[PDB]
């Protein structure tokens, strides 16, 4: 079993008050069954889409989850992932410089 | 530059009721352009790029037929391999397939491939010569004997050298607006202080395609890998890609370090300095 | 386009 790597990032350069997209890219995992949520101040964001399942040369899967969002000063955003390899959900906070 | 067409297939067995989950996707280079999902209502092959949509109903009839038949082979295999490996009927298992073709800058056949995997490990693979097989264990060797008796390799070779290359060529022409366009990385550098002694320089490459790209640091004109970090290439979500490379430096010595970007859409590599 | 037929393993 291979546990997922996680990146959480915006599609475009982030500016408080300006429209954007929030990404969570999960990769490197196996088996393919996975549970990914986007969080706004700790609460499930609801209208999230994801890409079609594919895999890399080592057979490990990757997905993109995304929705539109407009960041602000006060709002915090996060990706929450559960997988068979994890005994508890991994939360990764969005850092706008990563 | 070089191009490829590549299909990916995943089947996941569903213990307790019914047929496996089956997802197929197709790429030209780093652009997805087709998709089948067994859970989807349409039960058709569906378009995922605009240039694939000028194919007629006969294309989608044809690809739907084939991809469904693909799906049945995989279902059968999951049963077969479970036997091979003497595993219970109780667990979920996975088969994965990719095959496709590379061409060079002249659009001529360069190589093709057909790889097959069980529960995420090599099972059997067509060798570069397209005439012979790599089998990873004795189960896989039994499949090899089968496929050798049935002349599978010859059938795949014909497809991989012929129809794969032909249709890749068609796709490249039809989608020229985007598939033959290279998007050079938009680059910048950022600065972030950890203490009074130490700072991090981060080199950004944004909005580029294809995905292939090299970021490197130098100190005073010499390659440095120590005290650097390089993130996996990730998708922007609009068809382009992002990456960054960072290095830790003594505060005040920023000017010593340079970031070097290679990509198909820059005629000469770029150099960035804080 | 896809290959036309996959033989079982």
């Amino acid at each position: 079993q291979r546990t997922p790597k996680i990146q959480v990032y915006s599609r475009h350069p982030a500016e408080n008050g300006k429209s954007n997209f929030l990404n969570c890219y999960v990769s490197g995992f196996h088996p393919s069954d996975i549970e990914v949520d986007l969080l706004k101040n700790g609460e499930r964001i609801e209208k999230v889409e994801h890409s079609d399942l594919s895999f890399s040369k080592d057979w490990s899967f990757y997905l993109l989850y995304y929705t539109e969002f407009t960041p602000t000063e006060k709002d915090e955003y996060a990706c929450r992932v559960n997988h068979v390899t994890l005994s508890q959900p991994k939360i990764v906070k969005w850092d706008r410089d990563m | 530059g070089s191009h490829s067409m590549r299909y990916f297939f995943t089947s996941v067995s569903r213990p307790g009721r019914g047929e496996p989950r089956f997802i197929a996707v197709g790429y030209v280079d780093d652009t997805q352009f087709v998709r089948f999902d067994s859970d989807a209502a349409s039960q058709r092959m569906e378009p995922r790029a605009p240039w694939i949509e000028q194919e007629g109903p006969e294309y989608w009839d044809g690809e739907t037929r084939k991809v469904k038949a693909h799906s049945q082979t995989h279902r059968v295999d999951l049963g077969t391999l479970r036997g091979y490996y003497n595993q219970s009927e109780a667990g979920s298992h996975t088969v994965q397939r990719m095959y496709g073709c590379d061409v060079g800058s002249d659009w001529r056949f360069l190589r093709g491939y057909h790889q097959y995997a069980y529960d995420g490990k090599d099972y059997i693979a067509l060798k570069e010569d397209l005439r012979s097989w790599t089998a990873a264990d004795m189960a896989a060797q039994t499949t090899k004997h089968k496929w050798e008796a049935a002349h599978v390799a010859e059938q795949l070779r014909a497809y991989l050298e012929g129809t794969c290359v032909e249709w890749l060529r068609r796709y490249l022409e039809n989608g020229k607006e985007t598939l033959q366009r290279t998007d050079a990385p938009k680059t910048h550098m950022t600065h972030h202080a950890v203490s009074d002694h130490e700072a991090t320089l981060r080199c950004w490459a944004l909005s580029f395609y294809p995905a292939e790209i090299t970021l490197t640091w130098q100190r005073d004109g010499e390659d440095q890998t120590q005290d650097t970090e390089l993130v996996e290439t990730r998708p922007a979500g609009d068809g382009t890609f992002q990456k960054w490379a960072a290095v830790v430096v003594p505060s005040g010595q920023e000017q010593r370090y340079t970031c070097h970007v290679q990509h198909e859409g820059l005629p000469k590599p770029l150099t960035l300095r804080w | 386009v896809l290959h036309d037929d996959l033989l079982e393993a």
